[PDB]
């Protein structure tokens, strides 16, 4: 959700420098959220493997 | 005076030729602003073009 990339249900750009600045804090919530969603297939697999050796 | 009255119609007809020089609202002759900065990477970084009036 917007709160935990960084970004405000606010955020936005009202002039042309605030748009140069959008730019990388967007880069740095789009870094982020790959971050966590690789996490999370990760444990995926984990519990696949997990699962296999239960049975 | 003839050709003192055809001189100062060429000078108008420059003001007139100089303001209209405008791309989408913007230009780079007129004079409006100091410069211009179009996009040079994904990063934001800017190929800058020093305004040039006329």
């Amino acid at each position: 959700t917007l709160t935990g990339l960084g970004l405000t249900a606010s955020s936005t750009f009202t002039t042309a420098a605030a748009a140069k600045t959008m730019i990388g804090t967007i880069d740095t919530a789009l870094q982020t959220a790959t971050n966590k969603l690789a996490s999370l297939g990760t444990s995926s697999t984990g519990l696949d493997t997990h699962l296999t050796f239960v049975g | 005076n003839a050709l003192k009255s055809d001189f100062d119609s060429l000078r108008d007809q420059i003001t007139k030729a100089a303001s209209n020089a405008k791309f989408n609202g913007v230009s780079i002759a007129n004079g409006s602003t100091a410069k211009l900065t179009f996009l040079a990477n994904s990063d934001g970084s800017g190929f800058t073009v020093t305004a040039k009036t006329l």
